[PDB]
């Protein structure tokens, strides 16, 4: 890949 | 005759010269490093001696860049890189520091690819020949060029605002825009596709691969203007030029089936550009 997107989230 | 870096540190066989790089796409060739802001030389006896410096054949990239061909701009003129013949001379006829007018370029071979270069690593092995108009002194020496800062050299006609993007979703549920733009040195018919571990058969939901205390029942889904972008499906941006164009991406949560339980959510999603 040319760009790496790290998507962080949370379920509370 | 003596040379120094932008730091003022004197350049000493062979020498290790550490330089700062600001790589970038240009039209038809990408800049790796402009050495003219990094290396400066002078003449110690200018009233009676004129110094000459050339770039010898065999000068080439090193490290991760040794696989790429390109060009060297030497004193205002362009030459193939690695060099196959000796360049014309630069003259040094003053005690005042003058740049070494050298810029190293890379021939674009991708759409928007990049090669990471870390600080401390070798980027080029340059061979110089030094002569004068005074005697028969004729000597060659080697300058090993090292990166002084972490950069990514663009290998394509287009480049991105960031190579690594970290976005944080609001607590479930919620969305966040993904900041990411692309531009090209000259106009290109440009598209992109997503890749990564997906959870559904439709390849529309990226799996929650959080390592520590992961949630259940949810994954990450990206949209563009309200439209789901599945993995491995080319999004067309039309013609992209020097003005930055957003990829238009937004991150969302999406249910992958079953009970939704508390925990962390993480998905690592690649973006790959293509010419159309």
């Amino acid at each position: 890949a040319d760009v790496t997107i790290t998507v962080n989230g949370k379920v509370v | 005759f003596a040379c120094k870096t932008a730091n003022g540190t004197a350049i000493p066989g062979s020498a290790n010269v550490y330089v700062n790089l600001a790589p970038a796409v240009n039209v038809g060739q990408n800049l790796v490093v402009d050495l003219s802001t990094q290396i400066f030389c002078h003449n110690d006896y200018p009233e009676t001696i004129t110094d000459y410096v050339t770039l010898q054949r065999g000068s080439a990239y090193g490290g991760v860049l040794s696989s790429f061909s390109g060009t060297v701009k030497y004193n205002g003129s362009s030459y193939p890189f690695p060099t196959t013949s000796e360049t014309p001379r630069v003259v040094y006829n003053s005690r005042t520091d003058k740049p070494w007018p050298v810029a190293l370029y890379l021939t674009p071979v991708s759409s928007a690819g990049g090669v990471a270069i870390k600080a401390g690593s070798l980027i080029a092995v340059l061979i110089l020949r030094q002569t004068n108009n005074y005697n028969s002194d004729d000597f060659q020496f080697v300058w090993n060029i090292y990166a002084n800062n972490d950069v990514v050299v663009p290998t394509g006609g287009c480049d991105v605002s960031a190579r690594d993007v970290t976005v944080t979703l609001p607590d479930y549920p919620g969305s966040v825009p993904i900041p990411l733009t692309v531009y090209c040195a000259k106009s290109q018919n440009l598209g992109y596709y997503l890749s990564g571990t997906t959870a559904d058969a439709g390849n529309s939901i990226f799996t929650n691969t959080a390592s520590f205390s992961p949630a259940q029942g949810v994954g990450v889904q990206l949209t563009r203007n309200g439209t789901i972008i599945p993995a491995n499906n080319t999004v067309s941006l039309g013609a992209v030029g020097t003005s930055a164009v957003s990829l238009g991406l937004t991150a969302n949560y999406a249910r992958t089936g079953g009970q939704v339980t508390a925990g962390n959510v993480q998905s690592i999603i690649g973006v790959t550009f293509v010419y159309q």
